[PDB]
């Protein structure tokens, strides 16, 4: 349901 | 939130979302009291009844957030956890006694006009607006209904209400460090936070300076918006002590 | 410092549409 966020914060 | 509405661009700029790496979802509510502190329930990060006992490494705070599930780029900025810090005494047993905790962020965040930290209260604002029928704001991407999930942040304002009518509502033992708040069956209006609002702030605007200030934070209830039932917020200022002594031992 | 103050609301000293319910009740 949420939009994928930057690979950087992961 | 339930019976609440859409809020306005940047009229929560502290309101941070708790969100776990994986698999990718909302955590919690939580907010921004300074560049490098943010504030939540500590059943949020611990809760032995669930299996929940969060690590730093499992999380990240999402803040300038409206939209609940985009990706908000150019206005939301995602950090990572420093450091967790439980209230030693929180109560996960019996009643979430002290439902309290902060995180340190690795870094400080910057300010902008979507991202501004809320003020905490000294004691004289508590004593001065910790009165039975002064209304409070409640803000979070929790659930929209007992028993879907809000487009964006919700906000509702609910009344504080006396403490024996807090008592006589539920069977659970109240403590000092909570207050309840919402309206009556015979009050016309209605409104509570919910499953996945847990952590955010109940604020108040002070008449007095016109700054906001964080009096709770979104700790417990028995379902949502149940009539003769009221939402439970963890009492900001009676556990300040502890929240200075952690800002003032460890940054 | 500025804790509080709302960079697109008190800081412009413009009002969101339910403050004054808040300041309302504060009797
Ligand atoms: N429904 C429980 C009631 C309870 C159980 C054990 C101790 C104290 C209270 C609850 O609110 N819980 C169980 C533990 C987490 C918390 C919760 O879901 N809080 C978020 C919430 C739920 C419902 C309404 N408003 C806020
Ligand atoms: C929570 O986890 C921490 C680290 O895993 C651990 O020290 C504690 O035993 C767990 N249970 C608690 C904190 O009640
Ligand atoms: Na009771
Ligand atoms: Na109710």
């Amino acid at each position: 349901d949420f939009e994928e966020i930057p690979e950087e914060y992961l | 939130i339930v019976e609440g509405s859409d809020a306005e661009i940047g009229m929560s700029p502290w309101q941070v979302m708790l969100f776990r790496k994986s698999p990718q979802e909302l955590l919690c509510g939580a907010s921004l009291i300074s560049d490098r502190w943010v504030l939540t329930a500590a059943h949020c990060l611990l809760y032995p009844p669930w299996d929940k006992n969060f690590t730093e490494n499992d999380l990240l705070v999402r803040i300038g957030k409206h939209s609940r599930t985009r990706y908000e780029r150019n206005i939301e900025k995602i950090s990572m956890l420093e450091k967790i810090y439980i209230h030693p005494r929180y109560n996960w047993r019996e009643n979430l006694d002290r439902d309290i905790a902060l995180m340190k962020l690795k870094k400080p965040v910057a300010f902008s006009d979507y991202i501004h930290p809320v003020c905490l209260p000294d004691r004289e604002t508590a004593a001065s607006l910790l009165q039975a029928g002064y209304k409070g704001r409640v803000t979070g991407w929790g659930n929209l209904k007992e028993t879907g999930q809000p487009s964006v942040l919700q906000v509702v304002n609910l009344p504080i209400v006396e403490r024996p009518v807090c008592k006589d509502s539920t069977r659970i033992r109240i403590t000092d460090n909570m207050f309840c708040a919402g309206y009556k069956p015979d009050e016309g209006k209605r409104g509570d936070a919910c499953e996945g609002d847990s952590g955010g702030p109940f604020v108040m605007k002070s008449p007095f300076n016109n700054r906001w200030y964080q009096m709770g934070i979104v700790s417990w209830g028995e379902g949502c918006d149940r009539d003769g039932k009221y939402g439970f917020y963890t009492h900001v200022f009676r556990l300040k002590k502890w929240i200075q002594k952690v800002i003032d031992q460890f940054g | 410092a500025d804790c509080g103050l709302r960079p697109l609301f008190e800081k412009k000293s413009l009002e969101d549409k339910t403050e004054r319910e808040l300041l309302e009740s504060y009797i």
